[PDB]
RNA sequence: GAGGCCACAAUAACAAAAGAAAAA
DNA sequence: GTTTTTCTTTTGTTATTGTGGCC
């Protein structure tokens, strides 16, 4: 009595015309009894020569080709619910709808495309042919069309019973109420009756499963949730595939186990290498593997969402470019946890990287809870403010407060806005070969000092940073430097604590040590005094 | 009756993914759409409809529904511009005060071509993916489609033809869901002529500031005036002028770079030679003179670029080819995202009146952070193109020098 | 007839995107 | 001279492998 959904083929396609191979006499004997039953129950129907299509028997029938030819649908349960967005309940019930697909009829005109053949054993006489009258197992459209039917069926019952939450997922209905167990059990059977009016069957009270419920790898209790325990095998030798399996398990745990870290097990997987290639663990990896093992020995659990309390997220810098966070409504009861990998750019600043962790968590929180959290951040309120008012990019974090849990995040240095009187003025520059990769970088000063160095297998820009490296190394604690590379001026005014290049990092430490630095830029090849002397010296070798 | 609309041959329908919404906006959107169903405007649709378009909830008092038809408008662009486009009145920018109010409800009573409704499909999401998502499609002309003005246009002139003979030195121009009406009247006389159309339009079922078009004046760059120059002060002025030469080729820096002879201390005071002081003053005169040699092309997209100039302040440029700015300006104040959204909206209004197109924006902001907060302050009924970029430091340093009005 | 599909992750690849910059 | 090659602070994609699941 369920009305069909009109379903069409992709524009300009015909149905599957795949040849059917022969089968075991034992296989042919088994299939004919399966189909003869399905035909009696009206799931399939015998067909004749009028039908030109066919699909091979394997799910009972392999619809790879029909699925390629079938229209697209709109996304169905695109993402999955996270347990931490479920609200607490006192009575839960799961009914698995049994004859799900068989209970929804297939669009009459579409049915001709689902034809299949049971061959005869001798294979000199043609076999028995059928087509589907109901949503076939493994047809691309069957899940979406069933869900459309199920949502329509559930509508009135939802209407007459607002306080009952029914979440639908695959063949299963998850039903939740704050009724007392007896009245809950009454409502469940009311639901079963309503569903049975449409031919959908579910387990009676004696056969319903008792909580906790396993679902999508979670373990759902009425008042808490958890994941099944995570065993990282202990092995002397690790292959590239082995490390893949660790990172995947570890990532899976990140949601409930606070402070998990993967970066240095990830760095091992960087080299392209056969899955069988044994890879020796670095010691940072040997270390952080251990720290993760201790984390997974503790028991953990998450609570559900209390729509009447504020959301709170707290983030801690867990190490080398890694971050970690926890989201709770009550001080020791976290809804979930998580991590952040970041490192989109080579030259990243912690302050910014934190802001990125905040933007990821803000988005995930809208998905799970429909609102944004409040933040606890290891960053002072004016260490934040000076950075962002001097940055070119706009941002916005609407509500956070300082939380004093080291390591704090702070700007390591800040460059001067005016020239330092009495500091030696250095003019810096470099130059390198377009083909031979030989380069030089050096400086001259208004006090008469000057120095050049030679570099190999480098580039113009790398040399230009070396030059600023020279001036800072060989100047006092107050210094003015003048360069022609906007490339090099930008990387330094980014204040990158972490950088891919080893050389960039060293400058950063040198800027900590100096306690006044004024860096300026002048355009190349304009004959500006100071720039012109050093351009001469450092372009000597090759120019 | 219905206009037979179609898409070009090599064009599928829209299939955009819906950005997550907050619980509050989902509740508001559910309410709004059931009332629009109950009135025959939208219809629930099935899973067999594969197309989609984003829906949001913006602030334009009590909550309002905004559909982001950007991708669909690109997909019917030959329809509403070639087939039924609207000419632009060069005169509109010249009135002394131009006001604009919402002609939204006007589209809600015309039927939409049946063989076309399927593309208007949109989806109300649900928190934590707990319910399948409410899918509708449109039975009438949707606010925010560009095909909607082109169709109600044949009917729009006939609504406005009595007022256009009566007051024939006032210009009327409609972009999307808005009527731009331009007048040279006094402020008391502008406010009476507006109630004249608000009463005139309630006679066809249509319910319902910017004294600026003569106030949009491109300010000059203003170079620093100093009684003593240091080697520093001249070094930085040289780099800025050198870059600004891409915009003004008359700019010269040779007499200034001559002044910087030998590796001087950055603080040392250089007196400007009489040659160098002439160059600096020739430059000053180039920058006070209106820029020349730039002319609007209609076969090309406008581009708008905005620089976070300083706390509470923003610089912008409307251009079609690099360095040939058809407009530049300064918006000053709230947070960054709130000001940017208000700056994006002001520039788009300005840009409509002047050319009847909206520009493609280059915004200095990470994309995800924009997607999160822009509807929090958006008020307009259209949504421009936009792209996420970084700002070259030379670009902000240069446009910092525009003279702010008083 | 060499399992599809979903979320998340890591790795590899194209970025011919875009932008800026150097150098010839 | 305009078209090359280098980097990156903006966006995106197809493929694999892995974790948790399903049909
Ligand atoms: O909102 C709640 N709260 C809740 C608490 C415990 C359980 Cl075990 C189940 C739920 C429930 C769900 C669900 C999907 C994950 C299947 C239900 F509706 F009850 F099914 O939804
Ligand atoms: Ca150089
Ligand atoms: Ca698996």
């Amino acid at each position: 009595p369920i009305e069909t959904v009109p379903v069409k083929l992709k524009p300009g396609m015909d149905g599957p015309k795949v040849k059917q191979w022969p089968l075991t006499e034992e296989k042919i004997k088994a299939l004919v009894e399966i189909c003869t039953e399905m035909e009696k129950e009206g799931k399939i129907s015998k067909i004749g020569p009028e039908n030109p299509y066919n699909t091979p028997v394997f799910k009972l029938v392999d619809f790879r080709e029909l699925n390629k030819k079938t229209q697209d649908f709109w996304e169905v349960q695109l993402g999955i619910p996270h347990p931490a967005g479920l609200k607490k309940k006192k009575s839960v019930t799961v009914l698995d709808v049994g004859d799900a697909y068989f209970s929804v009829p297939l669009d009459e005109d579409f049915r001709k495309y689902t034809a299949f053949t049971i061959p005869s054993i001798n294979n000199e006489t043609p076999g028995i042919r059928y087509q589907y009258n109901v949503l076939p197992q493994g047809w691309k459209g069957s899940p979406a069309i069933f869900q459309s039917s199920m949502t329509k069926i559930l509508e009135p019952f939802r209407k007459q019973n607002p306080d009952i939450v029914i979440y639908q997922y695959m063949d299963d209905l998850y039903v939740g109420s704050d009724l007392e167990i007896g009245q809950h059990r009454t409502k469940i059977e009311e639901l079963r009756q309503h569903l049975l009016r449409w031919g959908l069957t579910t387990p009676d009270k004696k056969h319903q499963k008792e909580p906790p419920f396993l679902w999508m790898g979670y373990e759902l209790h009425p008042d808490k949730w958890t994941v099944q325990p995570i065993v990282l095998p202990e092995k002397d030798s690790w292959t590239v595939n082995d490390i893949q399996k660790l990172v995947g398990k570890l990532n899976w745990a990140s949601q409930i186990y606070p402070g998990i870290k993967v970066r240095q097990l990830c760095k091992l997987l960087r080299g392209t290498k056969a899955l069988t290639e044994v890879i020796p663990l670095t010691e940072e990896a040997e270390l952080e593997l251990a720290e993760n093992r201790e984390i997974l020995k503790e028991p953990v659990h998450g609570v559900y969402y209390d729509p009447s309390k504020d959301l709170i997220a707290e983030i801690q810098k867990q190490g080398q470019g890694q971050w970690t966070y926890q989201i709770y409504q009550e001080p020791f009861k976290n809804l979930k946890t998580g991590k952040y990998a970041r490192m989109r750019g080579a030259h990243t600043n912690d302050v910014k990287q934190l802001t990125e962790a905040v933007q990821k968590i803000t988005t995930e929180s809208i998905v799970i809870w429909g609102k944004t959290p409040k933040f606890k951040l290891p960053i002072q309120k004016e260490t934040w403010e000076t950075w962002w008012t001097e940055y070119w990019q706009a941002t916005w974090v609407p509500e956070w407060e300082f939380v004093n849990t080291p390591p704090l995040v702070k700007l390591w240095y800040q460059l001067e806005k005016e020239p330092i009187v009495g500091a030696e003025t250095f003019y810096v520059d470099g130059a390198a070969s377009r083909e031979t990769k030989l380069g030089k970088a050096g400086y001259v000063t208004n006090k008469g000092r000057q120095k050049v160095v030679t570099l190999t297998d480098t580039t113009n820009q790398k040399t230009e940073l070396q030059a600023i490296h020279l001036a800072l190394q060989d100047s006092g604690l107050e210094v003015n430097i003048v360069t022609d590379s906007q490339y090099a001026l930008g990387i330094i005014q980014a204040q990158p604590d972490q950088s891919e290049s080893e050389l960039v990092n060293q400058i950063i430490e040198q800027l900590i040590k100096k306690e006044k630095v004024y860096l300026a830029w002048v355009p190349a090849h304009k004959g500006i005094g100071g720039n012109e002397q050093v351009d001469k010296l450092v372009s000597a070798g090759i120019r | 009756e219905t206009v037979p609309v179609k898409l070009k041959p090599g064009m599928d329908g829209p299939k955009v993914k819906q950005w997550p919404l907050t619980e509050e906006k989902i509740k508001a959107l559910v309410e709004i759409c059931t009332e629009m169903e109950k009135e025959g405007k939208i219809s629930k649709i099935g899973p067999e409809n594969p197309y989609n378009t984003p829906v949001f909830a913006i602030k334009k008092t009590k909550w309002r529904k905004l559909v982001d038809f950007r991708e669909l408008n690109k997909k019917t662009q030959d329809f509403w511009e070639v087939q039924l486009g609207i000419p632009h009145p060069a005169g509109l920018k010249k009135k002394k005060s131009v006001t604009v109010l919402d002609v939204g409800d006007a589209y809600f009573s015309v039927p939409l071509d049946e063989d076309f409704r399927k593309y208007t499909a949109f989806t109300i999401p649900s928190i934590n993916n707990e319910t399948p998502g409410i899918r509708y499609q449109y039975n009438v002309l949707p606010q925010g489609w560009k095909g909607s003005p082109a169709i109600f246009q044949s009917s729009m002139t006939k609504i406005l033809e009595p007022f256009r003979k009566q007051n024939p030195d006032i210009v009327i121009y409609q972009y999307m869901d808005d009527l731009y009406v331009g007048s040279d009247l006094e402020i008391g006389q502008h406010r009476t002529k507006i109630e004249e159309l608000r009463q005139h339009l309630l006679r066809w079922g249509l319910t319902t500031y910017e004294l600026h078009p003569d106030k949009w004046t491109v300010q000059p760059i203003v170079l620093p005036e100093k009684d003593s120059w240091t080697v520093n002060d001249i070094q930085k002025l040289v780099g800025k002028l050198n870059w600004a030469s891409q915009i003004y080729p008359g700019i010269k820096v040779r007499q200034l770079c001559k002044l910087l002879r030998g590796t001087k201390a950055l603080t040392e005071v250089i007196p400007l030679t009489e040659e160098a002081e002439l160059e600096l003053a020739e430059n000053r005169e180039i920058l006070k003179e209106p820029v020349h040699g730039v002319y609007y092309d209609p076969s090309k997209d406008l581009i708008a670029e905005i620089q976070k100039q300083g706390q509470g302040q923003w610089t912008y440029q409307i251009y079609q080819e690099p360095f040939k700015n058809l407009k530049t300006g300064k918006y000053a104040r709230t947070n960054d995202v709130k000001q940017l959204t208000e700056a994006v909206q002001k520039i788009t209004t300005e840009s409509i009146v002047i050319w009847g197109k909206t520009p493609k924006f280059k915004l200095p902001i990470q994309k995800e952070t924009w997607e999160t907060w822009w509807t929090e302050y958006w008020q307009a009924t259209w949504v421009p193109e936009w792209e996420f970029v970084n700002t070259p430091p030379l670009v902000k340093l240069w446009y910092q020098l525009e003279k702010e009005p008083i």
